[PDB]
């Protein structure tokens, strides 16, 4: 039916028919970085004597 | 996202008492609102629909009232099996929000 | 008469991945959006997802957004959850659910699961 609803008829003759596009879509999603580095510190703000 | 309180979020009383526990949404909720009931360790049953509508199954013993922002869940009386945690649901905007639940003990 | 019966709970390494599966006999099933709802141990009840009646729009929590995909399969009459990347605070029971809404499912009877333990560890 798919076939033909492409061809807009309701025959379809012997033979190879085009009809859609097949793509596989995706499933997870990461995101990637780098560790880090410095981590200037609140360490000596937030908690001085 | 809709935010919703609950008030008491801890409740005693005996047989007999009467029980209100406020709902409180961020936004407008105009009546569409749930009320479940949660017996520990089982699924929850619901008890009120669209906030004042109660259904089929359940005593008469609950109501429910209120609009807008403000919601009420009245228990006229509390048998030993209305032990339990009652929660919220809005319906409006997706995602649905829950309540935190109140949870009702004997003194 | 209505049963709906979860699987695929058990231990999960953090990161890992789950397929939680609802079969769902009695009600008629796929004219009801259905619902997937989590409860910590401990804590209250959350909401996780919901997919309508033909699988078109599915809809996701706030927090949830992405790492979990929600589907049905109307010829078995099933509901699936794909959990991918796991952390510690998705160790739940999980319920698969059919809410009285009346705005969007618009459904009328409340049918809920019995709910897997998933535990994250
Ligand atoms: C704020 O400062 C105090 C004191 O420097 C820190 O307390 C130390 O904590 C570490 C690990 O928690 C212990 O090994 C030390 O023995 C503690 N020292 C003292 C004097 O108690 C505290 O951790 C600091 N806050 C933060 C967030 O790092």
């Amino acid at each position: 039916s798919e076939t033909k609803c492409t061809l807009k008829s309701f025959t379809v003759e012997k033979g190879i028919y085009q009809t859609s596009n097949f793509r596989v879509q995706p499933t997870e999603s990461i995101v990637r970085f780098p560790n880090i580095t410095n981590l200037c510190p609140f360490d000596e703000v937030f908690n001085a004597t | 996202v809709i935010w919703m309180t609950q008030s008491p979020s801890s409740l005693s009383a005996s047989v007999g008492d009467r029980v209100t526990i406020t709902c409180q949404a961020s936004q407008d909720i105009r009546f569409y609102l749930n009320w479940y009931q949660q017996k520990p360790g089982k699924a929850p049953k619901l008890l009120i629909s669209d906030a004042s509508n109660m259904e089929t199954g359940v005593p008469s013993r609950f109501s429910g009232s209120g609009s807008g922002t403000d919601f009420t869940f009245t228990i006229s009386s509390l048998q030993p099996e209305d032990i339990a945690t009652y929660y919220c649901q809005q319906y409006d905007n997706l995602p649905f929000t829950f309540g935190p639940g109140t949870k009702v003990d004997f003194k | 008469e209505v049963q709906l019966v979860e699987s695929g709970g058990g231990v999960v390494q953090p990161g890992g991945s789950l397929r939680l599966s609802c079969a769902a006999s009695g009600f008629t099933f796929n004219s009801y959006g259905m619902h997937w709802v989590r409860q910590a141990p401990g804590k209250g009840l959350e909401w996780v997802a919901f997919i309508r009646y033909d699988g078109g729009n599915k809809y996701y929590a706030d927090s949830v957004k992405g790492r979990f995909t929600i589907s049905r399969d109307n010829s078995k009459n099933t509901l699936y959850l794909q959990m991918k990347s796991l952390r510690a605070e998705d160790t739940a029971v999980y319920y698969c659910a059919n809410l009285k809404d009346s705005r969007y499912s618009g459904s009328y009877y409340d049918y809920w699961g019995q709910g897997t333990l998933v535990t994250v560890s």
